[PDB]
Order: C-alpha cells, then structure tokens, then sequence
DNA sequence: TTATTAATTCCATATGGAGACTTGGTTCCGACAATATTCAG
DNA sequence: CTGAATATTGTCGGAACCAAGTCTCCATATGGAATTAATAA
C-alpha cells in the first residue's frame, strides 16, 4: 500500500481532530496558493417549498441523477398517492424536499465520488425539486465555471473529506467549507471564460443532438421482429398482464414429458398460442441441435493470475460476445481445451433473473487468447444450413426468446432462474426460409451498428470537454 | 405487505381485500362518543369564556 | 417403512405423502409448497402421486417477496382434495389398461 | 484472503508474507520420504517382474 | 457355442441450490436545539 | 415580582447498513461406460 508518515501536529488541522488515512493522505505540506470557500461559492441553508396541490410537479433522488449530471426527474401529482410511490410522498411530507434557486450547483452528500454534481442553469423552465441530500452551493464566479472546475478537476479533494464512519461514504457541508482550491485553476479558467463556455456549449449541444436520436440496445431487436412478423406491440404486453390462466387435467400432458403443472408453464403455453396465430414457420429446435455443452466454472479471483473466465454480464441483447473477461482462474481440469470459446460458437445463458435468462450470443470477435466459459453458459452447435446462428441469438434476445424463457425456465430460487437442455430441445421457434433470414439480421445489424457508432461520439465529446478543461486549467 | 430488515410496509394486496366498513356498527355508541367529545370541548369553551369574562 | 417414496433422498416431499395418510377421502389440503415441486423433473414422481390420490383443484403463484428478508424462495399455494376409495381404483384400472396397451405397442 | 459462504480464497498479501522456507527442517528426514518414493516404485516393479517371467 | 442382453460397477456431464455477491443511496432512530413551559420562594 | 427553568417539539447526524439488481460455484445423481456373469446358440 503506502508508507505515509505524518507528524502529530497535522491532526490539529480541521475542527474534528480526525486522523483517518484518507484525510491525512490529502493534507500534505503546501507552498502554493490557498483560497477558501469565501471567494468562490457559498452554502445555502435548506428550506421547505410551497408545493401546489393541483399540478404535477417533479422530484429527484440521488439515483435519479447520473455521473454526467443529467437529472431524470419523476412526475408526482398528490392526486395519485399510490402505494408504489407512497414512500416518495411520505418523505416529501417529512420535509426532505427543496427547490433550487436557478444558478446553484447541487452536490450529493452520500458517496461524492460518483460525480453527482448537477447544474441548475439560469435560463431554463420546468422547475424540479430535490432531496435534502443535495447541497445548494450557489456560486459567485459564474455557475458554469465552478461546475466545470468541480466535475473533472477538484475531485481528488472533495472525495478526500468524506466520512466513512462504519457505513456510508458521506460528504458534509462543514467539511465542504474547508477545501483549499488553488487560484491558478480559477484564475486561468476565468481568464479563458469568454471562449471556454462557448466551445463547451457547442460540445454539449452536439452531445444533446446525439442523445436525441439514441435508442436502446433492446428495442431495436424488439421492433424488427415486431415489424417483420406482423405482430402488434400493444397486446402481447397486455395479454401478459392478465393473470387468470385456467387449464384442464388433459392439457397437462400435452408436450410435457415431465408432467409440469406450474402456473408459469401454463401461461407460456397460452402466450405461444398467441405469438404463432399468423406465423407459419414454426419448427422444433430439437431436430436442428447437434450437441450441447455447459462449460467450466472453477473458483475465480477478480483481476488475478490465470486463464480468464467470462460471466453472465458479457452476454448482451445483440448476439455478440462482449469478450471482456474480469475473473481469472488458476485451476486445471485435464480437459481445459474443451472450453476455450473460439470464434463462431453460440452461447445461450443458463442461470439469471426471470427476464435475463435465455439471452444467446455469437462469438464474432477474433481472440487468440483462450478464454473459458462458465457452467452458466450452454454451447449450442446447430446445423449451419437452416438456422443461421446469429438469427437464432437475435430471436433468443427478442420477445420470442423472452416471453418463453420467462415462463418455462425452472428453479425454486427465481433470482437465479435456470434453463435446461429439455427446454432447448422442446422449443418451437418460428424458422422462416433462409431467404427471409439474413434480412431481419442485417437490418438489425446496421441499426445496432449505427447506435454503437453514436455511442462513442457521445463519449468523445464528453471526453473532449474534460480534456479541454484540463488543458485550459493547466496553461 | 413488504417486510424488510427495518420493518413492514403496505403494498396493494392482490390476494384479498379488507372489509374496511364493518357490516355491523354500534351507531348509537359512535353518536354518543361524538356527543361526549363535543360536550367536553363545549365545557372547555364555557370555562374559558367565564375566565375571559372575569 | 411407511412412505412409498421413503428412499428418494428428497425428504421434504414426504410431508405431501404424509398428507395422504391424514386426510379422510375428501379432505381439503392447502399447502405452501416451493415451485421445485411444480417445475423440476426430479420431483415428477411426487407430481404423479398428487395426480393419482389427490384431485388438484387450485394453484396460486406467490411472489418472491412473501418470505423476505428471510428467503427469496418462490412459493405456490396448492389446494387439492383427496379422491374417494372408488376414484383411486378407477385410476388404477385405467392406468393398468393403458399400460397394457403401451406394452403391446412397444413390443410391436 | 477472500472469504465467502463457500470457503476462503487466496489474495495477495499486503500486511506480511510467509517465509515458506522452514529453515529448521533436518534434511535426511525428508530424504527418507524421497528414497521411499523410489523404493516403493521399484518394489512394485519387482513385484510385477516376478510374475512377468511366470 | 458364441454369442447374448440384462445385469452390474465407475467418471464426466447435467441439473439444481431454505443462494450469494455487488454496486450505490435509501429509511430512521436518536440526540438535541429550541423551545417551553414556568412557579417559587 | 426577574428568572433561565424543563418540556416538549422538529430536525441535523449517522448507521459491525442493506434494499435493488443481478451474477455463481459447487454437491450429487446419472447414466453410461465400463464391466460382469449370463444367455442363447
């Protein structure tokens, strides 16, 4: 670790004589400028707002804010008072709500390292409330200047005055009033104020433009299968809502081969009767599967030494392996070569939540390193003449592969719901001719490729802002 | 219910619904209780009005 | 020596069998079972037992929050009656007849 | 270490480090096991070669 | 007679677990200020 | 009759946290893969 040495005196600093390792790591002897909280920002005391009980207002927790300072408020009304959001209304009535004064820079107290600093810009509308866990810190040297000086830089020191204290990492306003902000940062940043705000505004306008057309990685897979099989999107999520499935004794045996009479099995059978009313392409998967393996999941150490191992997090809704291993093992099995992925395989996911079970992926990346897949995967070697593995993975990640594996997979612990070879072999998927396939794929491929192309531009301008701030504050 | 390591919390019950309004209610008992409370408040008001007059 | 499946190493199913030794040929049976009984294949036998002697009549799937924060184990309420002395023998007769048919067909 | 409800798990040692060299072991005490390792194998070789000629 | 499946024991796979781990931010007790009252000689 | 009482309210501080979200590593039968004594032949 570190062999830091300090001298009693030091712990004299700050009105709590504290001597935890982090604070004393942040102290250091200083020779340069000091400043204080005086010639900069100013803490604002909290207050109870006058909520109007006639219109839908907004509210914002700490989880509703992101590391990029983008609040995602929820809309409450005081005419609903539903027991699902009753906690929010109760904490509002308690007095855990305030309203920023259009120019302050709210800072989260709990765990301040996750950049929850947000800006309430001057020229704006649709006033949003906030939790007392946020610190109104309204500045005197222009909000944007202090916001950008706090987000990227002045972060190794706001995070070094947190109270660990047998639990939550937490920031306190009193400690926040003690940081030793250098002047060269603010001096240089205000010196270039007239153009820094301009080009940063241009960059964030481009980011907003990219975000305006950004689409989720699952809806794309959800729409093409919905727009190609001519199934309306507003009934299979409305038929899945009603829960009064009624079956007879005779229907239990039909295609069961294990006599399973759970409720979810019967609802799966009901939904299958709806997803295939007009589609005439369904063929049993059992006759298109040639083998099935599981994998090898030894004990693993995170960021250790040995052969890397994949996890369930590496399977995404696009049928492409993430191939970004984290765990690494050092055990042997005398047959390790049987589980070293290799390009071209199809990996369905066995073991996950009731909604993330069955997600398949094709290893489309060329890797010269041997990477083991766990017992939580199932490798499918299908005939590459009728199924087109990528299409099968996309189908498994589609609502076809969700409304089935959500209701057929087994286990008493529905937090680690697992599938088995029986459900794979007894799966009546719709397989259209090879002409129809490679059209759903390809369309989905280009749409997701475009969505990924505008996913690094966002984290290119969001990095350009940071590097520009760093360069200007260092010149 | 939604019980947790801190306590209980009400949720929308799907199994059953509570009666809330009782099938049988002692109406005269409720009326007499309200009469008693309003008479007590009126007696307090009369006492404080006598104090105000004094 | 008192359970038909008293050697399956799945002792928690014995209670279900125990419930057949207690009811009185038409006795109501309401149990909070796990969903392994209704889903996993290793329990198929105890599902046949319930379909042979009992008269399965209601199944309710309870959420994974019911037994929290003690366990997130899924549960289902099973409401089954018990067949009379003639219904069990009718089931036995039908089973024997169709099993004879199955054996002849398998030989052919 | 790295404990879990499934047994410990080795991790790098930041506090101290084990010597792993006893520095008090005799020498011939382990050489006895060493020569037994070859004596047992050669005894098996003899105990198969006796009936090999048979 | 030379087979023989139908009986066995022996390991690699497969299924399942009153689950277990992990990132992150929420409820809520409990001091404690500010009341919050004074009576009381 | 001045008093700073006590007596509450209502609100900062703080939690050997722990509610949400979601990834796992390991026992254990199995079943098949090896036999076997069978099995006709």
């Amino acid at each position: 670790g570190l062999i830091q040495r300090r001298n009693f005196s030091t712990f004299a600093s700050e009105p709590s004589v504290r001597f935890d390792f982090n604070y004393m790591k942040s102290v250091t002897p200083t020779t340069e400028e000091y400043y204080t909280y005086k010639s900069l920002f100013e803490v604002v005391p909290s207050t109870v707002p006058t909520l109007d009980e006639s219109e839908p207002f907004k509210y914002a927790e700490i989880g509703h804010v992101s590391k990029n300072g983008e609040v995602f408020p929820v809309t409450l009304s005081f005419e609903d008072r539903d027991e699902l959001n009753e906690d929010l209304f109760k904490k509002i009535e308690k007095g855990d709500i305030f309203l920023p004064e259009r120019g302050n820079i709210l800072i989260s107290a709990i765990r301040p390292y996750l950049n929850k600093i947000v800006l309430i810009k001057e020229d704006d509308k649709t006033d949003i409330y906030f939790t007392k866990a946020f610190i109104q810190i309204k500045p005197l040297i222009n909000s944007r200047i202090l916001y950008y000086a706090l987000r990227t830089i002045f972060s190794e020191k706001i995070n070094a005055v947190s109270r660990q204290g047998k639990g939550y990492p937490t920031l306190k306003e009193d400690d926040l009033k003690t940081i030793q902000f250098s002047k060269k940062v603010i001096d240089n940043l205000l010196a270039k104020e007239e153009e820094l705000i301009s080009n940063i505004d241009a960059l964030e306008k481009d980011i907003k433009e990219l975000k305006s057309i950004q689409r989720s990685k699952k809806e794309i897979v959800d729409e093409v299968f919905s727009s190609h099989f001519n199934i309306n999107m507003v009934e299979l999520m409305a038929l899945d809502s009603q829960r009064r499935v009624d079956v007879g004794l005779s229907s239990i045996s039909s295609l069961n081969s294990t006599i399973r009479y759970s409720y979810r099995w019967n609802k799966m059978k009901l939904i299958q009767k709806y997803l295939y009313r007009d589609i005439d392409c369904i063929e049993p998967l059992g006759k298109y599967i040639l083998s099935s393996n599981n994998g090898w999941s030894p004990e693993s150490v995170v960021g250790g030494e040995g052969i890397p191992i994949l996890g369930q997090e590496h399977l995404e809704f696009d049928g492409v392996l993430n191939v970004s291993p984290t765990k690494a093992t050092t055990k042997t099995k005398n047959n390790m070569e049987n589980f070293f992925i290799q390009e071209g395989d199809l990996f369905i996911s066995r073991g996950n939540t009731v909604d993330l079970v069955g997600l398949a992926c094709v290893v489309e990346t060329e890797v010269t390193e041997d990477i083991i897949y766990p017992d939580l995967y199932i490798r499918l070697k299908i005939d590459e003449k009728v199924i087109h593995k990528k299409y099968l993975a996309l189908l498994f990640n589609s609502f076809f592969g969700r409304l089935y594996f959500k209701y057929v997979s087994k286990g008493k612990n529905q937090t680690m719901v697992k599938i088995s070879s029986n459900e794979l072999l007894n799966y009546y998927l719709p397989i259209p001719p090879m002409e129809e396939q490679l059209e759903i794929v390809g369309k989905i491929e280009e749409q997701i490729g475009a969505q990924n192309e505008i996913e690094k531009q966002i984290e290119e301008k969001r990095n350009q802002i940071r590097v520009i701030i760093e360069e200007t504050a260092r010149s | 219910y939604k019980r947790t390591k801190k306590g209980e919390k009400p949720m929308p019950n799907d199994l059953y619904d509570l009666e809330y309004a009782p099938s049988t209610l002692d109406c005269e008992k409720v009326l007499s209780s309200f009469d008693i409370e309003i008479n007590a408040l009126e007696a307090s008001k009369t006492k404080l009005s006598v104090e105000k007059g004094l | 020596n008192a359970f038909l499946f008293g050697d399956k190493k799945n002792s928690e199913n014995l209670f279900i069998e125990r419930y057949y030794q207690l009811l009185k040929e038409g006795g109501r049976l309401g149990v909070v079972l796990p969903e392994s009984v209704f889903d996993t294949t290793e329990n198929k036998y105890i599902r046949l037992f319930i379909f042979k002697y009992f008269k399965v009549k209601a199944v309710v799937s309870l959420p994974q929050v019911t037994f929290e924060p003690f366990t997130s184990t899924k549960t289902s309420l099973l409401f089954a009656q018990k067949k009379t002395k003639e219904e069990v023998e009718q089931w036995n007769e039908l089973w024997d007849k169709y099993g004879k048919e199955w054996s002849l067909l398998k030989t052919r």
